[PDB]
């Protein structure tokens, strides 16, 4: 039961459906947690079950646009020509933001031989207090950084004391199950928040 | 004459259209009512790549509701 | 490629110009709406660097495909584009066609670089000589084209960036890809300009670069290896030198290297 | 929560008679509907568009969903009966009377199978016939009523059949039936999961439902059109999951919304204002004091006295107060509607918020002051930029000023950096403007991101020592003393300093001084020109030098102190008051 | 407000030609005009230009001055006056400009005080 | 299409007049609320050197393209109505319309010019560019308060002349070599700029700002287009200040002007043009 | 039209008078707050060229547009009227009434004015445009106080008590610098006989403006640098700064003009400028 503590100025969770103009989650997603500790040590042998998100700083949200571009990146073009392009993505960041995210890992059927649950746990416990990582911590949008540590068992205060706003439904682990190798497809397995009472109490499926 | 006119403007959200030549030219003076810089522009989407922007929410009708917004 | 991924600084300021304008606010300097502090997207910086390698490189494996209009005028294919559009491996891209849904990841993710501390936009009403049209913006009476020109006189702009190795190996950047983009993040400036922006410069490019791959140390602590903040005396900025540059590579010989490319 | 509340109060209005749209329509208004018999032929034509103060298009009838045209093969859709002219009669209305014809060869054809899946009702049979001998209405539509001669304000006509001269066949018992089982199985057609709001496995909704108001053009409150923004593969309106159903839910939740009264549309951001537990006798309200002058009634913001009256002590005390609004925010992004504030917020914190709000730009007013005594936020944030708001910087500004007013959240500096800019612009601080600034700094002090300065208060704050407050006394002192010097000026001091003396005291007040006494012997009574010299020097007595600058809180500060002592000054007899004192 | 040992020299005129301006409305208290009225500007601009003048012209104010402890306590308002003005200067700078004028007004206040002078001069 | 990156100084001063006046306070000098420091926009200068050019070219490639009295739309129609441009379709057209003013209209070769105005026209971002000037230390602006003697209307006026006693201005402005070669600044339209800015406020006279001259032109000539090394530094070479014992600043001779060119063996070659 | 573009210094000291007041102050002259330094407006020294004109030239082509009583409103419509009530339509009208105005108020063809206010007949930035001027060294105000033998009116009368102030410098050598500028001249038709007029104007323009408060001001020296190329051969602060004028040594109150040194240097600042002295 390893004890992440994102931490980050400024932080994007974009709902599903105002994804167009960011409204980041009022809190983080149980699917960026997984992502973030999958950057923290993602070899393909580990799932990550996020299993305690707690809110380590009050839901602050700031706006920002973006001038933001609104074309894939295609191959057949030879560039994007962004003036072209544009779209102005305003954004309800989250701003100032730290979850202590209580999580797991579970080892994968890719688990290979070289699969030790206590090898991977030791290899991440590693990985966070010597602070490393796959890719930094992306806080909902990569763009934003994060500041991790593992914690043992609670190092900051969480603001969020009695039970507080019910977020509604969210976004999960977004499914890879019917993905091959690298999520081809998927299917954006909302779940729901529904007593952040201090920490949201994130469920496995 | 009814097309998908594309709408642009430097560093502009591209807003596209549907409608007669002379409706997307007074919809892009509407869109230029205030802009002394970056006037929106009209420019006809080629007919085979219609069905793309089709469908796209974010386009104006020449029904009769496509300008009420005034 | 690179083997080590490089956490890094970015100490950039604004001379008198506008360092990026919030399209929500007509185009007054970005600035967090509670502290005051000016916010320069990160994205505003990789665009300024995706430009300099636009008007630096001129040749192949080393274009943008993000460019301006303004500036210059499955996985195989994927591989390709990474050796092909700098732009691509350095910051990453998104294909549409790739493996991770399109995502090409990329190194060098950046931050939205705050201010030191806030800023305090001068909003410099400027007029034209001449009028946009014939119309009732050509006023017999006079030329009432108060455009504004919101301008900082000074901030100093704390870009934190995390080149991650493995996806420069995921991307092909290449060492000298990193070394460019380095040279790009202290020339950038230098090299875009604009009457919004004003003067903009590089005060200081301090690149944790890390021995191990998957990293070294915390980087939020080597972040705060790089304190920098008023000098004591300054109540109100008006240029670097109002600002201390404290750069605190003592325990830093761990595995680190706090190389100082910008000074 | 934004699509689960909007969905909530789409539940509200459905089970509260207030006449929403019933998971199956839309409230589109009919320029002119055609009464018809068995075989219809134009038993009648009687038009709707009699209304405000246009000659609007018709009657509100919740009329089955307008299905969209969405340009190239637009013929092939068709709406079930309420139509466009050359989809209904096949009007040419010009030479795209083809296509318009081949608009009719759809509409009847859905007619037609309008009554082929619903036979036994008399109109759609009535229509059908009526679709077979349209020549009845080939002359009606230039004998009887037009079209107004492109596609406009006639066009979206519709049938009415005699013998109910008051239901639509659109919204016949019958048809709707049909419409609302074809919105279910069209439904089940489609993949089934998942709802981002019902959370429900449900038909998810691509091109949500242009919700009609924010954007001048009505926009969709979340279309993930263009290609970049198709995230993962849903690739464009699964992108976002949303129960169509409950698509349909919140879309007209928030349409009513934004066209009820609840629509404080502050510049940019129209800022819809729910009640989880509908009708909180707020929710009306909530425009009305924030905003909802309207300059008509002029006195409706006064109507805040209301909520000010009903806040017993400062707190809401009413038993309706746990209840929840959401205070959602929208704003034009050309194409999408921005959301720029979400607050779900209990009416209790909303209106303990409004009262902190209300309190905190309480700036006194000179009696018969123009300025209204609890001054409408809209016209606030109009100060805020030269004029209008469109130029009103709007997220920046608008969003989270509504945001801290509607959630006694500290104001941003943004705030007090636009309001020190429009000081600095117009050298002149409206009460708005300076009301902005005092709530601003009451606020940051009750917040400490502004340290060691009291509470600023309506009354001038004489044994303040604040340097930015006791030089906004000194510059309106000296701006006092320069108009009564020259009683006819062209723009006092006050007009070509108040930047430099609002952030560069010395540069300024130094040279103002410097020019006071000769101003000082121009008074015209010396007894008021020793007040003034005497309240001069008040002032100057809490200062102990002129700072080389000041800090953005300090000028705010010097402008509050200004806009107090302006006021203080111009009270017909308080500077003699309190020179007779001394 | 007003600070008994200021040494700040700009400040410290001013707090001299504000007693100065006490002395003079106070001799001539029919008359209207002050002195402030007709200096204040060069005074504050160009010191000497209008101290020599002024200071030349105290005792003769005093002299219409009635009263006399008026008269002597004024004095030791210049006693200390002179006391931190060591030296006249050749001119004043901005910041200490405005604090000429501000120091004017610390003792317009100052002896537009009830009272406060001659208890002053009684401890002195 | 100038071939080395320029990044100069400006030293200009203002005698007595107005630099830049704000509209937002009145006439006043543009001061740095903060700083007391004043600024001299981008723009007036700006204008200034399209003043000089108007003044000393009077030519086709010369033009300027804001005029005293100029309905922008007019010019950027003028452009549409170009054969270059006539028979371009749309995307080009605005590439080709931009094309036009920029072999035509000197301030849009040099500075930039937003061309979005009626049949759009493009942007060139600038090859030159000229930052705010700053004053190097805080100005005194002199309210001068003025009367017309003849009253405008049917009714003695006041009014305000707004000076400042004296201020060294530095600008640092920018001629980037990849934006020359897309807008066409060429070598010659650069030394036309350098005649300008030596020479510009001589040819720029007015009530409001009377007089105003330039100091010094102290230009780095980065060898390579890609900067020879930061501008900043470049910058910080040419300091300027108070010579110690000036409190009051009244002249040029209260400033000194030290040039640092003993370093730059990188061949930023540092030319002198003001000073 | 100018041919040469003229930069000139101008040398004028007041000796006993008000030199220009400041409605902001009183009347005393304008003084210099943070050095002390004179200061006469260049409105004001060109108002007393424009009285000097009124006062000399007193036809046509050579008016005034300020005329002490002139509505400056009806000095516009009357050039409204002339012949570009219809020569001109609405866009050319207003530059035809520039061009007419020149043609008739010497002040515009010399300092030009803002002619928008009434019908708008353009504006013209001023072809001789002046610095605002300058005392070389500081002046000291006198503020001579004067008194009233007879009260102005039966309300105050009740001595009279009621003493003006003649506000008075007792000297000041203020240089002032001009800047004709012949690319502008050329935007009104300010032209060569129109400048010797000018000329004249500076040297005989305080001997023919003598009010009570200007005490005694006099054209010491009118110093001019003639661009021989309508461009600027030089700039023009090394021309006006090689006109050098101090205290002289051994003084340090200033009375005279006799009491400061005027070095007009012209060494080898006479590449292809002139320097050629009117004032002395």
């Amino acid at each position: 039961r390893f004890i992440l503590e994102i931490s980050g100025d400024l932080a994007c969770f974009t709902r599903s459906e105002l994804k167009v103009e960011r409204v980041s989650y009022p809190v983080i997603t149980p699917s960026a947690a997984r992502n973030i500790l999958m950057a923290i040590l993602w070899k393909p042998a580990i799932r990550w079950k996020v299993l305690k998100i707690e809110i380590l700083k009050p839901i602050q949200w700031t706006n920002i646009r973006r001038n933001e571009v609104g074309t894939k990146m295609s191959e057949r073009s030879g560039s994007l020509y962004i003036e072209d392009n544009r779209q102005q993505r305003a954004s309800m960041l989250l701003k100032d933001v730290a979850y202590r995210i209580h999580a797991d890992f579970d080892m994968t059927s890719e688990a290979g031989e070289s699969d030790n649950y206590v090898k991977f746990a030791e290899m991440f416990k590693r990985r966070a207090k010597k602070g490393q990582y796959f890719h930094q911590p992306y806080l909902g949008c990569r763009e934003f950084p994060c500041d991790f540590r593992l914690l043992e068992k609670a190092e900051d205060g969480l603001p969020l004391e009695d039970i507080t706003q019910d977020f509604g439904f969210m976004l999960y682990d977004m499914d890879f199950s019917k993905s091959d190798p690298r999520d081809s497809n998927n299917a954006e397995p909302m779940f729901y928040q529904c007593k952040a009472v201090n920490g949201v109490i994130t469920v496995p499926p | 004459m009814t097309s998908f006119y594309k709408i642009t403007a430097y560093n502009s959200q591209a807003l596209y259209f549907w409608g007669t030549d002379a409706d997307v030219d007074r919809y892009v003076d509407w869109l230029n009512r205030d802009r002394e810089i970056n006037v929106y522009a009209a420019e006809a989407i080629p007919e085979a790549e219609w069905a793309q922007y089709e469908g796209r929410d974010d386009v104006l009708s020449g029904e009769e509701c496509g300008w009420d917004d005034f | 490629t690179i083997e080590k991924r490089y956490d890094f600084v970015f100490l950039f300021d604004v001379q008198d110009g506008n360092p990026n304008g919030d399209p929500d606010a007509g185009n007054l300097p970005r600035i967090d709406p509670q502290t005051g502090e000016g916010l320069v997207t990160d994205v505003c910086l990789k665009r300024k660097v995706r430009n300099f390698i636009q008007m630096t490189q001129n040749d192949e494996h080393h274009d943008i495909f993000i460019r301006e209009k303004g500036i210059l005028n499955t996985e195989a294919a994927r591989q390709y584009m990474c050796s092909r559009y700098y732009d691509i491996r350095t910051f990453g891209a998104v294909m549409t066609t790739g493996k991770n849904a399109g995502q090409v990841r990329g190194p060098v993710q950046l931050t939205f670089s705050r201010s030191i501390d806030p800023i305090m936009t001068l909003e410099h009403s400027i007029t034209r000589m001449a009028v946009t049209n014939e119309k009732d913006a050509s006023e017999t009476g006079d030329n009432r084209t108060m455009g504004r020109k919101f301008t900082v006189p000074y901030g100093l702009y704390r870009c934190h960036g995390f080149i991650s190795t493995h996806f420069a190996k995921q991307t092909g950047f290449s060492e000298n890809d990193l070394e460019l983009f380095w040279q790009a993040l202290v020339n950038m400036f230098d090299h875009d300009h604009s009457a919004a922006r004003g003067q903009m410069n590089a005060r200081g490019l301090y690149v944790f670069e890390h021995s191990n791959n998957l990293g070294d140390a915390p980087a939020d602590s080597l972040f705060k290896r790089i304190q920098v903040v008023k000098k004591d005396g300054v109540e109100v900025v008006r240029s670097f030198d109002d600002y201390l540059v404290s750069v605190d590579d003592k325990n830093l010989e761990e595995t680190k290297l706090l190389r100082k490319l910008g000074g | 929560m934004i699509l689960h509340a909007l969905t909530q109060y789409y539940q509200r209005k459905a089970e509260s008679d207030g006449g929403i749209a019933q998971e199956g329509f839309e409230n589109k208004e009919i320029p002119f509907i055609i009464v018809i018999d068995k075989q219809g032929n134009f038993i009648q034509l009687e038009d709707t568009r009699e209304l405000k103060v246009k000659k609007k298009v018709g009657r509100t009838f919740l009329v089955p969903k307008g299905l969209g045209r969405s340009g190239s093969k637009s013929y092939e859709v068709s709406n079930l009966l309420w139509d466009h002219y050359g989809y209904v009669l096949a009007y040419a209305g010009e030479k795209g009377q083809e296509q318009a014809d081949k608009q009719h060869a759809s509409f009847t054809a859905k007619v037609n199978e309008l009554k082929q899946a619903l036979p036994d009702d008399a109109g759609v049979t009535a229509v059908a016939a009526f679709l077979s001998s349209a020549e009845e209405k080939s002359k009606v539509m230039q004998a009887a009523n037009w079209a107004e001669c492109a596609k406009v304000k006639g066009c979206n006509l519709s049938f009415r059949l005699v013998d109910e001269a008051v239901d639509l066949v659109c919204q016949s018992k019958a048809v709707r039936e049909y419409v609302s089982q074809a919105n279910q199985t069209q439904s089940d057609n489609a993949q089934k999961g998942i709802c981002l709001v019902t959370g429900k496995a449900a038909p998810i909704a691509r091109l949500h439902n242009a919700v009609k108001g924010v954007n001048a053009k009505p926009a969709p409150f979340a279309s993930v059109n263009l290609s970049a923004f198709e995230s993962y593969g849903k690739e464009q309106g699964f992108a976002f999951p949303i129960g169509e159903q409950a698509m349909f839910e919140y879309t007209t939740a928030l349409n009513t919304l934004l066209a009820g009264e609840n629509r404080f549309r502050i510049g940019d951001v129209t800022t819809v204002c729910w009640g989880a537990k509908r009708t909180p006798l707020e929710e009306s309200l909530a425009s009305m004091i924030n905003g909802g002058g309207k300059d008509k009634p002029d006195e409706h913001i006064d109507a805040v006295k209301t909520l000010y009256k009903s806040l017993y002590n400062g707190q809401y005390q009413k038993p309706d107060g746990k209840e929840k609004f959401y205070l959602l925010g929208l704003s034009p992004n050309s194409a999408r509607i921005v959301v720029r504030f979400w607050h779900e917020t209990t009416v209790a914190a909303l209106s303990e918020s409004i009262a902190a709000w209300y309190d905190d730009l309480q700036m006194v007013r000179g009696e018969n002051s123009p300025y209204p005594e609890y001054m409408p936020l809209p016209r606030l944030l109009g100060n805020l930029v030269l004029d209008g708001k469109m130029e009103n910087l709007p997220s920046d500004l608008i969003a989270q000023i509504t945001d801290a007013a509607l959630n006694n959240r500290v104001l941003p500096v943004s705030l007090l950096q636009a309001a020190l800019r429009r000081n600095k612009a117009e050298q002149k601080i409206t009460y708005g403007r300076a009301s902005l600034l005092k709530a601003y700094i009451n606020r940051a002090i009750r917040a400490g991101r502004l340290k060691n300065m009291k509470e600023l208060t309506m009354g001038l704050d004489r044994n303040r020592q604040d340097i930015g407050y006791v030089l906004g006394r000194l510059f309106a002192v000296l701006e006092k003393i320069q108009a009564e010097a020259n009683p006819g000026l062209n723009a006092t001091i006050a007009d070509r300093y108040f930047g430099s003396a609002s952030s560069t005291p010395i540069a300024v007040f130094g040279t103002l001084m410097r020019l006071l006494p000769h101003h000082l012997n121009k008074l015209e009574f010396e007894g008021r020109a020793v007040q003034l010299q005497w309240e001069i020097r008040q002032i100057l007595e809490h200062c102990q030098r002129f700072p080389n600058h000041l800090n953005l809180e300090q000028q705010g500060l010097f402008a509050i102190g200004y806009y107090h002592e302006t006021q203080f000054l111009f009270t017909k007899d308080a500077l003699k008051n309190l020179f007779n004192e001394a | 407000g007003l600070d008994r040992n200021r040494q700040d020299i700009g400040y410290v005129l001013g707090r001299l030609f504000a007693v100065l301006e006490k002395i003079q409305a106070e001799a001539n208290p029919g008359l209207n005009a002050t002195i402030a009225d007709r200096y204040f500007g060069s005074a504050s601009s160009t010191p000497i230009a209008v101290f020599g003048t002024l200071m030349r012209l105290l005792p003769h104010h005093l002299n219409k001055l009635e009263f006399e402890g008026r008269a002597v306590q004024l004095q030791w308002e210049i006693r200390q006056i002179l006391e931190h003005c060591q030296r006249f200067p050749n001119h004043l700078n901005l910041e200490q400009q405005g604090l000429f004028a501000i120091g004017y007004y610390h003792e317009t206040q100052f002896l537009f005080t009830k009272d406060a002078l001659k208890n002053l001069f009684n401890e002195a």
